[PDB]
């Protein structure tokens, strides 16, 4: 480092034992203890750079014995000793370790070499502030692929995701996307889903702009689709299939588009009204792809217009067709998104008849909604809390009253209008009497 | 009242860097810490004791 001394003659040394560099090999096969006590010479040096060819030889020496456990643990050891005192500067010593780093996951072939590799990298790394610290997090990661075929599944999955929220600036954009994915995925595996939104937040949907990140844009969307559908949120799992339909590679390729259009019918139904929810389902009403398949365009079309149909004939329609599509209906918690789709059949038939129906007996309106007197009564509640319809049901069942009851000052305010209509009309029409008549 | 109101919002700010949009006691720990250690006098009341 300092003075001009220690780059030459240090390096003169490394020379003349790079030249005996057979006689650490052979002494090496005869106990390892011989050959050991010469790398303990070499990395005590003063210039960074004589460090860089003798730290092959550490990473040799152990590769000649191939590899022992019990010898694994005092290689990584003496490293882990010779940083806190010196390493030829502490910057120094985080190249050298970066070097060895590299044999440990190529080194790999037994579960007893995985288990033994993360002991000794964890600990390296804590004290460190560069790449070694994804490297760590990888290789520990080798483990918690193993400890999925386990009960410990839920544990791992934590060890590793606090870990990734620390930003190393070595790592690049792209690799920045990659990992912080493995975490979210994770999350997914624990069943903790409070983890995930923390970690969807972290990277950016403002990082994805380039055609370099087009592919870890599909992933990230596609586990944004999972982690909302499990909380029932189905308005915003719709705008994530959305997102990868506007996506390059899924618009220029007509095979990859056939199943999302599918599914973004689906959960913009089964999301409950909004206005926001209309002016979606009304722009895939639109697109030119989804009218060659025929039975999400009679879907999407029959919610979006205004119409009266009757649930167990519109689900036997759609039970052989839609129900054994997979993710969607044909998972296990989406038989119970398949149920949600009566709600959303019988929430639809409620607001057209609010319109157009002044009244109705309630005799009658349980008949065409195909539910029990019961059940009327409860889901007309619901839709008047949230402020969309308004009612006036009776219990004696005789009428619901579907208006909201008229005011004064409206009425005659429309009555007062209408007669300027007549008048304007007349004043009009007796101009294009006069035209006619003598253009004859 | 004022370094309160100061540690809500400077709270509030570090929210958005960990990327949450909630606050937590550790965000509010970090905005006590500082914007009230101010001043070096340490040295100068050493003979002034």
């Amino acid at each position: 480092m300092s003075r001009d001394a220690p780059i030459k003659a240090d390096k003169d040394y490394s020379q003349i034992l790079k030249e005996e560099f057979p006689k650490i090999d052979s002494l090496a096969q005869n106990d390892c203890n011989s050959a050991l006590d010469q790398l303990l010479v070499l990395e005590k040096k003063t210039r960074q750079a004589s460090d860089l060819a003798s730290s092959k030889e550490v990473l040799a020496k152990i590769v000649d014995l191939l590899a022992s456990r019990n010898k694994w643990d005092d290689l990584n050891e003496q490293l882990t000793l010779l940083s806190k005192k010196h390493g030829q500067l502490k910057l120094s010593i985080q190249y050298m370790i970066q070097k060895v780093m590299e044999y440990l996951k190529s080194s790999k072939s037994l579960d007893l070499n995985t288990r033994i590799s993360v002991i000794e990298t964890i600990r390296v790394v804590t004290e460190n502030k560069i790449f070694v610290e994804v490297e760590r997090a990888r290789v520990t990661k080798d483990l918690v692929e193993i400890k999925k075929e386990e009960g410990k599944i839920d544990e791992a999955a934590d060890i590793l995701c606090e870990l990734q929220v620390e930003t190393y600036g070595s790592m690049e954009m792209s690799e920045k996307i990659q990992f912080i994915l493995e975490q979210m995925e994770l999350s997914i595996l624990k069943g903790d889903y409070s983890q995930a939104t923390v970690l969807s937040r972290k990277i950016l949907k403002k990082t994805f702009k380039n055609p370099k990140y087009e592919s870890l844009k599909l992933e990230y969307y596609n586990l944004l689709v999972k982690i909302s559908l499990h909380k029932r949120e189905y308005l915003e799992v719709a705008q994530y299939l959305q997102e990868i339909y506007q996506t390059d590679a899924i618009k220029s390729d007509e095979a990859k588009w056939k199943p999302v259009l599918s599914h973004i019918v689906y959960f913009l139904v089964l999301s409950p009204y909004g206005n926001l929810q209309n002016d979606l389902i009304h722009k895939i009403q639109n697109d030119n792809n989804l009218k060659k398949l025929e039975s999400q365009e009679s879907l999407v079309k029959l919610f979006t217009t205004n119409e009266l149909m009757r649930w167990p004939i519109v689900q036997k329609t759609y039970e052989p067709v839609l129900n054994e599509d997979d993710l969607a209906f044909g998972g296990e918690a989406n038989k119970h998104h398949w149920e949600d789709l009566q709600k959303r059949v019988i929430e639809h038939n409620l607001r057209v008849i609010s319109e157009y129906y002044s009244r109705i007996t309630l005799l009658r309106l349980n008949e065409l909604l195909d539910l029990t007197e019961s059940q009327t009564e409860t889901y007309i509640s619901d839709l008047v809390n949230q402020g969309i319809i308004y009612a006036k049901v009776n219990r004696p069942a005789k009428i619901v009253n579907f208006e909201k009851p008229k005011n004064s000052s409206q009425l005659l305010n429309e009555w007062s209008h209408n007669v300027d209509e007549l008048l304007e009309h007349i004043e009009t029409i007796g101009h294009l009497i006069t035209k006619e008549e003598i253009m004859h | 009242g004022a370094v309160i109101a100061a540690i809500m919002q400077e709270a509030g700010l570090r929210a958005v860097r960990k990327n949450r949009y909630v606050i937590l006691q550790s965000d509010l720990e970090e905005a006590y810490a500082t914007q009230v250690k101010t001043d070096n006098t340490v040295d100068k009341f050493d003979f002034y004791k």
